[PDB]
């Protein structure tokens, strides 16, 4: 079959994406504070491990993702998994200035980042990206569009259908902006501002991947089943 | 090879 | 502020005129390749490229409007990305080859001479193909390079920042101006714009990967005493 | 006072 994604209109693309959104998971309910280096890293890796399962279900509901061979699907996910978890974290943290909402019951300030060696540097980048999201008034509809772009774009050079789907999402993004009453010039400018943010998400992902591998070497955090495999994906 | 990711991508 | 006062066509001329020259490497065709000479060729070239990059940055509209502290940070953050997009651009019309310099075109096999260099080469080759695939033009390239400079470390530093975001919008306008003039429809204009900026994510990725590779070579004692380059390298592991 | 700092300052 041809890809049923290309026939979708802007509105159907938007509702298909909002409908695919993964649930928001909770962390451990132990109120023991403050965290140690291991307890902290343990909470985060346990959470991500569980989020990655829902991330995978989410990917399959992204218009045009299942039309790709199993090979490609695997490749795109292994390449962008940390970027996707992070933009999700940045999005959820938008309304909580100076804080990272890893989960409803796990709202961390930058200070708590010091609990883990080398973690505060990453926390600062995530917080700044978060203020950036807040100052631009990022909308949920724009957010799901951005997250889908990371999925399809990050490992796309590592290989026409995918590029046609990206154009679709780009059109969907402008549609959302015209709908918000933005002038032509403001639409193009905003499109640019949003996409430039992906360069930052990528940088954040690279740093966090290295930092996560570090922790692994120290033999601290219990890397879980799926997370470990996703981590190993990066030779 | 064997990957949990394969299991989640296929079992759906 | 002449920066926010430039028209689209003047911005283009400003950037095109600031383009640094294409430099040659110390490559001797008769000298057998080793892990040390190949890394020696690249770092020796890069070190000379850095001086031109610093002088080019000064001509990028708005850059000198920033405090020296901000200028230093933007360049310490973007230097390898800029070198890389420059490298990918030069290699556009050479399928399968990376034109590090006019007298130094390397293929992936030649890249195996350095431990773990081949995967970086593969990424640059792929990005280069992408450039061919969409027929990237010179005017668009200079815009991308200036965007990298202004955007890479813009959040890792608030008014001086507001200034940067306005020049960035001026560049987005120029990119639009260039596309409209080329006959592209409105829809085609916003799609190519996204295609262009999506490249920056890949540029940033290769930059992070190559920065790790470079640091690793530095711990193997195969990277010459190039102070500027080394200083640019150390700024990434505070 | 990095080398970059100096090269940036110098006219
Ligand atoms: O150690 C650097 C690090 C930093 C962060 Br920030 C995360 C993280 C990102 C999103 C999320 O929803 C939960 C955790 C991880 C991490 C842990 C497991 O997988 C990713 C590792
Ligand atoms: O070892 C990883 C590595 C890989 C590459 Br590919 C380069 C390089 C990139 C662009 C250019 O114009 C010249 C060299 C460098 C590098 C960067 C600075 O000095 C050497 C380091």
């Amino acid at each position: 079959k041809n890809s049923l994604a290309l026939s979708l209109t802007a509105d159907q693309m938007v509702s298909a994406l909002l409908d695919a959104e993964p649930p928001i998971l909770y962390s451990e309910y132990d109120p023991t504070r403050p965290f140690s280096e291991a307890s902290m890293m343990g909470l985060l890796t346990n959470l991500a491990d569980r989020e990655l399962v829902h991330m995978i279900n989410w990917a399959k509901r992204v218009p045009g993702f299942v039309d790709l061979t199993l090979h490609d699907q695997v490749h795109l996910l292994e390449c962008a998994w940390l970027e996707i978890l992070m933009i999700g974290l940045v999005w959820r943290s938008m309304e909580h200035p100076g804080k990272l909402l890893f989960a409803p019951n796990l709202l961390l300030d930058r200070n708590q980042g010091k609990c883990v060696e080398g973690m505060v540097e990453i926390f600062d980048m995530l917080l700044a990206t978060s203020s950036r999201f807040r100052m631009m008034n990022l909308q949920g509809e724009e957010f799901v569009c951005l997250k889908s772009i990371i999925l399809l774009n990050s490992g796309v050079y590592t290989f026409d259908h995918i590029h046609r789907v990206l154009d679709k999402i780009t059109d969907t993004l402008i549609h959302l902006m015209a709908k918000a009453g933005l002038t032509l010039q403001q639409q193009h400018q905003r499109l640019a501002q949003l996409l430039l943010i992906l360069s930052h998400i990528r940088h954040m992902s690279n740093k966090g991947m290295e930092h996560l591998y570090s922790m692994k070497a120290k033999n601290v955090v219990p890397l879980y089943d799926l997370l470990l495999e996703m981590l190993d994906a990066h030779r | 090879r064997h990957k949990i990711l394969h299991r989640l991508l296929q079992e759906g």
